[PDB]
């Protein structure tokens, strides 16, 4: 877009809030946003708080905060307590999910959530606790990526509206465990292959859910077998 | 089969082996011709996974 953008003349694309703190930091200076948070992670961030928690929120906090205290101070903490907690997506449906052990002790900004395999994203922390089906929900993320596709390439049309099938049929145990590295093979045949975002976004949260719960899944595919016989 | 037992000892006499040991016409010992279906197993390669066609 910086040589080629709207209307073809040259255009660059900034997020609201990113030009939102520009004016801040031009009139208090550079060096004062910097002070904040860690290096090449430098200055505040506005985090949503949503999911399973006493008080879902928004509320502007200096970048490295760690997520349970983000939790337990902003939120008012998971409903039922911090034991109650089973999984967390600290980044909007893009960035895959971290079970409580990767949480406990876990820092928002780019590079910490990256060395945990998610990546901070647009910092939109949506929480559950361990009283819902986990495999529901991301099943759901799939189905809203599969309706929310443009669909000019095939990669992401054709192996997103395979990977909602398969994440459908997964909710109900209806596969086999042999299956379930087919789907981890999908997604890998999805990212890096498309032209925008959008297949890596609706490829991560598979890869993320299969690689912290593939015992869940593993579990309700059996109880289906012996229920079916 | 339907010999007599002199007509039966000749033979093994003049041939000079036991014939009714081994007969060289088919009888009920053979295969029945309607049988069970059947399941042939797949090959090898019939893996849901890790089973990228370059390879092989
Ligand atoms: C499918 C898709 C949807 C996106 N939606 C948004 C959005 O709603 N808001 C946003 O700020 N960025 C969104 N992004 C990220 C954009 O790439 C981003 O706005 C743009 O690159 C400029 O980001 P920046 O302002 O942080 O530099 C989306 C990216 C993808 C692939
Ligand atoms: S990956 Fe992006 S461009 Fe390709 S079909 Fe999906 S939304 Fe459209």
């Amino acid at each position: 877009p910086a040589d080629v953008g709207v209307f073809g003349c040259p255009t660059t694309v900034a997020n609201v809030e990113t030009v939102a703190v520009s004016p801040t930091i031009c009139r208090r200076g550079g060096a004062w946003f910097a002070s904040f948070g860690r290096e090449r992670n430098s200055g505040t961030k506005l985090f949503n708080i949503s999911g399973h928690v006493n008080h879902p929120c928004t509320v502007e906090e200096e970048m490295s905060v760690p997520l349970k205290e983000l939790i337990e101070k902003h939120a008012g903490g998971v409903i039922g307590g911090w034991d109650n907690l089973l999984a967390v997506i600290p980044g909007g449906s893009s960035t895959p999910l971290i079970p409580k052990s990767v949480c406990e002790t876990v820092l928002m900004d780019f590079d910490a959530l990256v060395q945990a395999q998610t990546g901070l994203g647009t910092a939109a922390v949506i929480v559950m606790d361990r009283s819902t089906d986990i495999v529901k929900a991301i099943a759901r993320l799939i189905e809203f990526y599969k309706h929310e596709s443009c669909g000019q390439c095939t990669p992401c049309r054709e192996g997103v509206d395979w990977m909602n099938k398969v994440m459908a049929r997964f909710v109900k145990g209806d596969a086999r465990p042999a299956e379930i590295d087919s789907l981890w093979e999908i997604s890998k045949q999805i990212e890096g292959h498309t032209i925008c975002a959008l297949g890596d976004g609706a490829a991560w949260p598979v890869q993320g859910l299969i690689r912290h719960f593939r015992p869940e899944l593993e579990e309700r595919m059996q109880q289906f077998a012996l229920q079916h016989q | 089969a339907s010999a007599t037992r002199v007509i039966q000892l000749l033979r093994n006499w003049a041939s000079g082996r036991d014939l009714q040991a081994k007969l060289q016409l088919r009888y009920q010992e053979i295969s029945k011709r309607t049988q069970p279906p059947p399941k042939l197993p797949v090959g090898p390669s019939h893996k849901l996974s890790n089973n990228y066609y370059c390879t092989r």
